[PDB]
């Protein structure tokens, strides 16, 4: 706010204007990035008063009216993150962001993927999980026969996440680095006001009070040059950093469209194992996904053969693999051991026994 | 229009200016002034020694009362080699060399610093470079002997052409006997003035030579006894001790922020609203174009439904009770638009219609028809190509 | 004879309040764990400035002399405590081995169970004194504990101090230009420090 | 002259640095458009909301200045009815599930 | 390695530190890129002899 300096700053033309046009480009983009991720839902879905989701217990990630009305886990995520400069508010408040994570979650719980392709269609949650099992090649009878075990494995796994997020902050390092980088950059920009840049003092009122004008203008132009270079260094760094955050916001928007609104078959995209579903939770400066996956866990060895010989015909399985326990032969679904008797209706024919390497002799049953 | 360098404006919000509250007055504080230099210890002794041959010594490490010495008629005359005594009241030296002694006025007229004659050249040695003055009174009142000037020699400041002075006892210091003295040059510095101390207003300030502008406020920091300034993490001064009243004042920035203009395009209307980003509406009618500047500007400062938001003070836009989709964004969930008879309105934006999905453990909904739908998507692929001959851009 | 200086001899470098923060600064400091000379007066060089201390229960130390020679040639600081006040003058004093007790003049001023510590330095012609007082159990060496010396006196007198001596158990160490990281507590006192050169961990 | 050479060179470095950052922003869009053409136009993508909202059928490329436009054909369900449902059926003491 | 030059470079303040910090962050990132591409495997699986 020194006028004698501001008159010299006019000599430099449009530099102290295209800087503001660049930081304005950054500032709008942060609201756009936030809207690409969360605003994928057309209507604010809300959960029923009853909670009979087939034995699954979402109460730790659904909204809590005693909390904004965030979930239990969203409160952990909000707790574990911790000179002419102006910070500006985001367009969406944290109370709006928590309504979008609520709506996405209430849609996914009551209506599966259907709200991502039209109006939300209600479905019983045990039947929704049978569709998620078919999506990974495990036959839907496997869910209903094991539903109370599967519900308890899910309920148990959510409990471990609360304990992990309670016990250490070290998981949220990706979000805490954004906060630390923003603070570190602004402190560095302010610290550089104290530097001389070869001028007789870094305090502008010293120069103006101690020197005659023809000498003072030479000193002030060093401070102008140093401070302008120190501000251009900050703005250039912020443009490079904002492109990294945009590449992450595009990935997060894609993870939400594919993992939450559907069932992605892209390997390791929605966490390790075969993907079942995922749930969004909000956090400071970002988003958290709870990816739910099916992992097979107790293998046995079996003998196998690519085909079977009956009445000269070579038989192949329709949807499964032939296996033996050493004395008998069965056809089995590939992702979970459920042996079935080998019949004309589990199999199909092509040609005779001569061409196939490793074909074996067994009875194929006719119902 | 001048911001965009265009006569036609598309719909949006444009930052056009910065608002910055001005300092209302200036506050100056220095300690309760003490240990003034005893200039009377020179100038009250002016009858004593021989003015062509006396010794002289430094006055130093005590405050130069030259402001009072300029106003006070403490001698029959005074004159200076450097500036006037009012200008000397702003100066300093390691010491001022000084002496007091009487002489015949025909010689003593040469004893003003920078003057002609044998005094300023030798007997009262003081060129025009002497940072100070000489002053005198008629010695015929007491300093002269029964024979006049014969009690002393006549031609440093008032100190060693000297010979026994001939001035007769019947007359004043301009030719007959003068009782006289002189004094001229980090320690002999003039006193620093001070004002009252003002709180809770944007002021310019100076404490002990540390300077700034800000809102001074009462504060609860506990400095150690010898500490005088407080600093924030990023070097920034944020508290001071008043040297007259040893309590601590906090320094806070004078309020400032971006000014943005909210507009439907010039095709739709010339009505606008203005947002003072991060300002509190109480502070707004200050610094830039405000309540004074006619129906062409004061409409956007004084009235037209002034309204307060978490983004800043907003002027010219009507607050509305409904919610709608966000047309022009403002911040913290506020958006604005031009609507029906038509005006600019500001409202909390609407996330979408709310919907209870009719879930129960044995109900399913199945679609009985379809629509084919064609959706457009647009993607950029390539910039305009360019190359620049910097030899020609730089040197022409 | 010599002793380990431990972490003694930090002092507040400026008249500024800072709270709950770590501040990194370069100044003339006593290096941590340096060798400090011990004595029972002998005439010593002043170098870049002196950490001085004594252990007391008797009040037998009464002052110091600083200058080039302090015998009629030129201005020299005589600094004395007489238990009524501290007394200072800068005269061309003339005396024997010292003006010790029975056990021009351009400027003047007025102001084992215990350890008394001081730092004396000259920068820009300002002669500066920092001080501290504490009880002790180690009547034999400097205690292995941390406390920061705080300013007293700050005189614009510009004299070329190059030698000094005590006026009648006491310890001498020399300041060196070093970088320190200083910890300010919630009340703006210095409460810990790192001598940045001391070891690879201190550089870290 | 050295002040003008210094100012004009710094003014050109500022332009070239912003164009290098803007080029990377456009290349990330060109890699996306090249992927939308390979997956949506040359195939039928199962990736939810990649090739337009609704279930994807096909899409058509159209050119535009500095870019490309995709017309995404998609299937959206309509006119639902509520029904009672069950996960399985008991026939002769055995549980049946739909294929 | 001129001392007279180094004392002048201190008056430009924090530029040298943020250059050293930028290239340090660049250097660490190359090891993370190489880890994420190749280290996708939980055990060193080995081929049978036949
Ligand atoms: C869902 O799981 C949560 C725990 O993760 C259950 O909440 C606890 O319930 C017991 C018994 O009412 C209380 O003692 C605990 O204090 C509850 N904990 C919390 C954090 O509220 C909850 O009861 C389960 N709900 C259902 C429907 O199974
Ligand atoms: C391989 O699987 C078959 C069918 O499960 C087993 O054959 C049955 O064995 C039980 C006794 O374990 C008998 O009671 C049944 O009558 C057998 N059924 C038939 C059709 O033979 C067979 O034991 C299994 N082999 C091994 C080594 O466990
Ligand atoms: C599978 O069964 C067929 C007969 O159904 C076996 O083929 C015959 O095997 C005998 C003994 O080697 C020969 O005398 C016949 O000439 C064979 N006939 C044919 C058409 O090849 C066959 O060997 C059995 N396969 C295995 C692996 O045991
Ligand atoms: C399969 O059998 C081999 C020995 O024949 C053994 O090394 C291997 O661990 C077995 N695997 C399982 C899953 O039992
Ligand atoms: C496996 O290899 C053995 C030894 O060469 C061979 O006899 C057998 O037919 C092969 N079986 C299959 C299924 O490849
Ligand atoms: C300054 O002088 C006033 C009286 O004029 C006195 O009340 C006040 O305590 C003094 N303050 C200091 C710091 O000497
Ligand atoms: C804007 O309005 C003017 C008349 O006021 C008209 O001539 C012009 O074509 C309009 N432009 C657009 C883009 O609508
Ligand atoms: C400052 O702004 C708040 C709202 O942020 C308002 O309630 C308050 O009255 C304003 N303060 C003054 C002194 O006008
Ligand atoms: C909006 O409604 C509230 C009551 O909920 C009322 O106090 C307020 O005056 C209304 N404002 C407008 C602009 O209608
Ligand atoms: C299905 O919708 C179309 C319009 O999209 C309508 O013409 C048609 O009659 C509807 N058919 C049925 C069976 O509802
Ligand atoms: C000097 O001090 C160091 C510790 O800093 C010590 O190792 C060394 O022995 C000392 N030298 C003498 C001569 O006492
Ligand atoms: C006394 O001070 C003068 C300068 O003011 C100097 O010439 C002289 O040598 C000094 N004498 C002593 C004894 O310090
Ligand atoms: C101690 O010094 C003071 C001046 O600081 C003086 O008045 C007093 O007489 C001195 N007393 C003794 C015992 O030297
Ligand atoms: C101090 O001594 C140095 C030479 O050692 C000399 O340059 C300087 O002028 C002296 N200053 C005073 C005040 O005697
Ligand atoms: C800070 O100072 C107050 C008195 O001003 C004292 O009561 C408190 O114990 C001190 N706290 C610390 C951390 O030293
Ligand atoms: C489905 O049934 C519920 C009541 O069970 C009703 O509220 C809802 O409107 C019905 N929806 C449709 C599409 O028929």
């Amino acid at each position: 706010d020194s006028t004698e300096c501001s008159n010299l700053l006019l000599q430099y033309g449009s530099f102290c204007t295209q800087l503001n046009r660049a930081l304005t480009g950054i500032a709008v983009e942060q609201d756009k990035n936030t809207q690409e991720v969360f605003a994928q839902v057309k209507q604010i879905y809300k959960t029923p008063p009853i909670k009979d989701f087939g034995g699954f217990n979402f109460s730790q990630i659904l909204p809590d009216p005693s909390k904004s009305k965030r979930s239990f886990i969203e409160d952990l995520l909000f707790n574990k993150v911790t000179n002419g400069l102006t910070v500006l508010p985001p367009l969406l408040t944290d109370e709006m962001i928590a309504q979008y994570t609520s709506a996405l979650l209430a849609g996914t719980i009551t209506s599966g993927w259907t709200f991502g392709a039209g109006a939300a269609l209600q479905i019983p949650f045990a039947m929704q999980m049978a569709y998620r099992f078919n999506g990974i090649g495990v036959t839907q009878n496997v869910l209903y026969e094991n539903q109370k075990l599967i519900a308890n494995q899910f309920n148990s796994a959510i409990g471990k996440i609360q304990d992990s997020l309670s016990s250490t902050a070290s998981a949220l390092g990706k979000l805490q680095n954004v906060v630390n980088q923003n603070a570190q950059a602004l402190n560095t920009l302010v610290k550089q006001l104290s530097s001389n840049f070869g001028a007789i003092s870094s305090v502008l009122n010293d120069i103006l009070s101690r020197l005659d004008k023809v000498e003072a203008e030479v000193q002030i132009d060093r401070l102008i040059t140093g401070r302008l270079q120190s501000l251009q260094t900050y703005v250039t760094q912020q443009l490079i950093r904002a492109a990294e955050i945009r590449a992450s916001a595009n990935l997060a928007a894609t993870k939400m469209s594919e993992c939450v609104l559907g069932q992605s078959k892209r390997v390791d995209f929605c966490g390790k194992g075969y993907h079942l579903m995922s749930f969004p939770q909000s956090a400071p400066h970002g988003v958290v996904f709870l990816h739910v996956t099916y992992v097979p866990a107790q293998e046995k060895n079996f003998t196998t053969a690519p085909a079977i010989c009956h009445d000269g015909k070579a038989h192949f399985p329709r949807e499964g693999v032939f296996v033996s326990n050493g004395t008998h032969w069965f056809v089995t679904q590939r992702n979970f051991y459920e042996p079935q008797i080998i019949t004309t209706d589990n199999t199909f024919v092509s040609g005779n026994c001569d061409v196939v390497i490793g074909i074996v002799n067994n009875t194929v049953y006719d119902p | 229009k001048c911001t965009l360098k265009s006569f036609t404006v598309e719909k949006g919000i444009y930052q056009t200016s910065n608002f910055r509250v001005q300092p209302t007055e200036s506050i100056v504080r220095f300690p309760n002034i003490t240990n003034l230099c005893p200039f009377g210890e020179v100038f009250n002794a002016t009858r004593f020694a021989s003015v062509y041959a006396w010794n002289r010594k430094r006055i130093s490490n005590c405050v130069a009362d030259y402001s009072v010495l300029y106003n006070s008629a403490s001698f029959s005359t005074f004159k200076c080699y450097g500036v006037s005594p009012t200008k000397l009241n702003d100066l300093c030296f390691t010491n001022v060399y000084a002496d007091s002694f009487v002489i015949r006025g025909d010689e003593v007229r040469q004893i003003a610093p920078g003057q002609t004659g044998k005094i300023a050249d030798y007997n009262y040695k003081l060129p025009d470079d002497f940072t100070g003055c000489v002053i005198a009174w008629n010695s015929n009142n007491l300093d002269s002997k029964v024979g006049g000037n014969y009690n002393y020699r006549y031609r440093k400041p008032f100190e060693r052409p000297l010979q026994s002075y001939g001035f007769q006892p019947t007359n004043g210091v301009g030719y007959q006997p003068y009782r006289v003295v002189v004094l001229s040059f980090a320690t002999v510095c003039g006193p620093k003035k001070s004002t009252n101390l003002v709180k809770n207003k944007c002021v310019n300030f100076n404490f002990n030579g540390l300077t700034g502008t800000g809102v001074l406020t009462e504060s609860n920091k506990k400095f150690l006894p010898f500490q005088q300034f407080g600093r924030d993490i990023a070097d920034t001064t944020d508290a001071v001790r008043d040297p007259q009243t040893l309590e601590i004042l906090d320094i806070t920035p004078c309020s400032f922020g971006g000014v943005s203009v909210i507009t439907p395009g010039t095709n739709t209307s010339n009505q606008v609203a203005v947002l003072y980003q991060g300002v509190n509406c109480t502070e707004v009618p200050v610094a830039i174009h405000a309540d004074q500047l006619t129906p062409t500007w004061r409409v956007y400062s004084t009235g037209s439904n002034v309204f307060q938001t978490r983004a800043g003070c907003l002027i010219g836009a009507e607050h509305v009770n409904n919610s709608y989709e966000c047309d022009i964004p403002i911040g913290a969930g506020i958006c604005a638009s031009y609507q029906t008879s038509q005006s600019i309105i500001a409202y909390t934006m609407s996330l979408g219609a709310e919907n209870s999905v009719a879930y129960s453990n044995n109900s399913i909904a199945i679609p009985t028809n379809f629509t084919i739908s064609v959706t457009t998507e647009i993607l950029p692929v390539s910039m305009t190509k360019t190359s620049v001959d910097c030899t020609m851009y730089i040197c022409g | 004879a010599y002793t380990n200086s431990f972490t003694r001899g930090v002092y507040y470098p400026d008249k500024v309040f800072r709270s709950s923060v770590l501040h990194s600064t370069q100044d003339l400091f006593l290096p941590f764990f340096s060798n400090v000379t011990w004595f029972h007066n002998p005439v010593l060089p002043f170098n870049d400035g002196v950490y001085f201390a004594s252990t007391e229960k008797s009040n037998i130390i009464r002052g110091w002399i600083f200058g080039t020679t302090l015998d009629s040639k030129t201005q020299s600081l005589l600094i004395v405590n007489n238990a009524t006040n501290v007394v200072i003058k800068v005269c061309e004093f003339q005396f024997c081995n010292d003006p010790f007790l029975d056990v021009n003049c351009t400027f003047e001023y007025v102001s084992f169970k215990n350890l008394r510590e001081f730092v004396f330095k000259n920068i820009d012609g300002y002669f500066k004194i920092y001080s501290k007082h504490t009880p002790i159990n180690l009547v034999r060496d400097l205690p292995q504990g941390f406390s920061a010396l705080e300013p007293l006196v700050d005189l614009p007198i510009g004299i070329n101090i190059t030698r000094f001596q005590t006026l009648l158990a006491y310890y001498v160490g020399y300041l060196q230009p070093r970088t320190f990281l200083l910890k300010y507590n919630e009340n703006g006192t210095i409460t810990d420090a790192v001598d940045c050169a001391l070891d690879p961990l201190s550089e870290t």
